[PDB]
DNA sequence: TCGCGAGCCAGGCCTGAGAATCCGGTGCCGAGGCCGCTCAATTGGTCGTAGACAGCTCTAGCACCGCTTAAACGCACGTACGCGCTGTCCCCCGCGTTTTAACCGCCAAGGGGATTACTCCCTAGTCTCCAGGCACGTGTCAGATATATACATCCAGGCCTTGTGTCGCGAAATTC
DNA sequence: GAATTTCGCGACACAAGGCCTGGATGTATATATCTGACACGTGCCTGGAGACTAGGGAGTAATCCCCTTGGCGGTTAAAACGCGGGGGACAGCGCGTACGTGCGTTTAAGCGGTGCTAGAGCTGTCTACGACCAATTGAGCGGCCTCGGCACCGGATTCTCAGGCCTGGCTCGCGA
């Protein structure tokens, strides 16, 4: 259901874990949205409320700013979500 | 006044046909059951009388509307 | 206090229904339901007292083979509760 | 590697080619036999027109072909897609046939 | 793993509360009988014809034969789905209390159903005419059949990605 | 403080899911051929059509009365509502066996032709049989009465669902 990644990035706040800790994001992945600017767990965090939670908005902008497909795109959505429902 | 057929007799008329369980939505679903019905039978029996230039729907107006949907209908004969 | 686990007071209805005959729907109420019904078709019709109890006895009889086959349809699906779908498949089969 | 449909598309095309087409669907020898067996059992020595057996024929098929339409509708509405025996048998004890 | 304390659940004994049934009594109104009538069934005769019977024609139902191949059959194999089971939850059911309008008897009015008489025009019946449509023969093109071709689709193989496990080696703890 | 060794880090490797790409397959599509079934022309003849008549069926008014609608006052039985709860609906998971899939083999269905004769079909005769009508009378329908089978009511007696309590075995858990 779950990956460990996921569960551990969700039982705690994020503080600064960088980008790459994130459920569905890799070290490409990772690299990809350092580079576009997106070097912090929290900026992704705020991109993700910018778009006021809505999961077809937040998986096509970072399809379309990195790369990511259906599976990467819907884990970091989950764990975001998660995030957002323990700690926001 | 189709919430004329009060629950209850819904209520009954299932427990005669040996329902033992019954659901909630069911009790719209039979009024509306017993609507289309009333109106097929009415229709016929309303065009028998209107055929024979009377304004009282007599009971045989009522058994032949009945007999011609298969539904014969003894003791009312007539 | 005395109360009976659910599904005896269901049966013991059962039997007395099925015993009795008398009719199962208030009278006055069914006779108001055909005028409006018959409202729409002529305008100043006037029913028999016994056309109207034939009427009752015919839509009386049809609800209670409804159930019927709706119930055989209930218990056909592992249940025991009857459902909308039910009666939408046993009228479906009938032909109607 | 060897082409091999998944069970249920086989079905499908099936399903699809026997709706499109009119043809009878059962072989005309066995049937012909069957009904000249069944006739027998009344009265002997009956001769039977061509045209009379073949709409034997069409009111058979059309009958069966309902009751598996119905019986369809039964067994899924028990949340299957295999038909039964009891679908059968429900399917006919609801239409009145028994 | 056993001894032993303690509690949880399975099943039977027993009772109680409520329902179904059996018994008796009263009364009541509907079924069964009796009389008057009247008209529908009966009987007898006549007569027109429906169809029973005999006979001939000729069509198609039956039986048979042989050949070809479409389809049924048997077998093996894979997988997917029907059945069993469990856990969850919610929503009909059972009951008590309140409300309400169905039921019953009585009234009265008159709308219309049913009956009868008179009238007239609509239709069955017959005759005479004639052409609309049926049976037959003859033509031609719509669809059957084939052929190849182009393309949509199903399903498998290939490569990218993330996630994860793991072991030699870095970082730190321990003893001499 | 040094050597060594255990825990954690990065390279190495592997596994699962998704996206890209292609072949085999079936379906759609265009082009050609051909043949038999539909469309058309024609003779005739039987059924449709026009005229005319007689009479009976239906229309329409007049009239009676019955029975349907409306309304009212009491009285309840029954509907309406709410709430606690327990059992049923529903989702989910696992398995194994039973049904779909495909391939080689047999088999018998289907197509063709022939032979024939039993029986469908059509026609001719004429006799038994059913319509029709007049007279008649007794079977059956309308109305009245009565009395007893049954509805109703009360009151016992047995039956049935439920549960509470006790007995019994089972299980859980800590230490030797």
């Amino acid at each position: 259901t779950t990956s460990q990644k996921h569960r551990d990035f969700v039982a705690e706040p994020m503080g600064e874990k960088p980008v790459g800790s994130l459920a569905g994001i890799g070290e490409v992945l990772g690299k990809k949205l350092e580079e576009r600017g997106f070097d912090k767990a929290y900026v992704v965090l705020g991109q993700f409320l910018v778009l006021k939670k809505d999961e077809d908005l937040f998986r096509e902008w970072l399809k379309d700013t990195c790369g990511a497909n259906a599976k990467q795109s819907r884990d970091c959505f989950g764990c975001l979500r998660e995030w957002c429902d323990a700690f926001l | 006044n189709i919430q004329g057929i009060t629950k209850p007799a819904i209520r009954r008329l299932a427990r005669r046909g040996g329902v033992k369980r019954i659901s909630g939505l069911i009790y719209e679903e039979t009024r509306g059951v017993l609507k289309v019905f009333l109106e097929n039978v009415i229709r016929d029996a309303v065009t028998y009388t209107e055929h024979a230039k009377r304004k009282t729907v007599t009971a045989m107006d009522v058994v032949y509307a009945l007999k011609r949907q298969g539904r014969t209908l003894y003791g009312f004969g007539g | 206090p005395h109360r009976y686990r659910p599904g005896t007071v269901a049966l013991r209805e059962i039997r007395r229904y099925q015993k009795s005959t008398e009719l199962l729907i208030r009278k006055l109420p069914f006779q108001r339901l055909v005028r409006e019904i018959a409202q729409d078709f002529k305008t100043d019709l006037r029913f028999q007292s016994s056309a109207v109890m034939a009427l009752q006895e015919a839509c009386e009889a049809y609800l209670v083979g409804l159930f019927e086959d709706t119930n055989l349809c209930a218990i056909h699906a592992k249940r025991v509760t009857i459902m909308p779908k039910d009666i939408q498949l046993a009228r479906r089969i009938r032909g109607e």
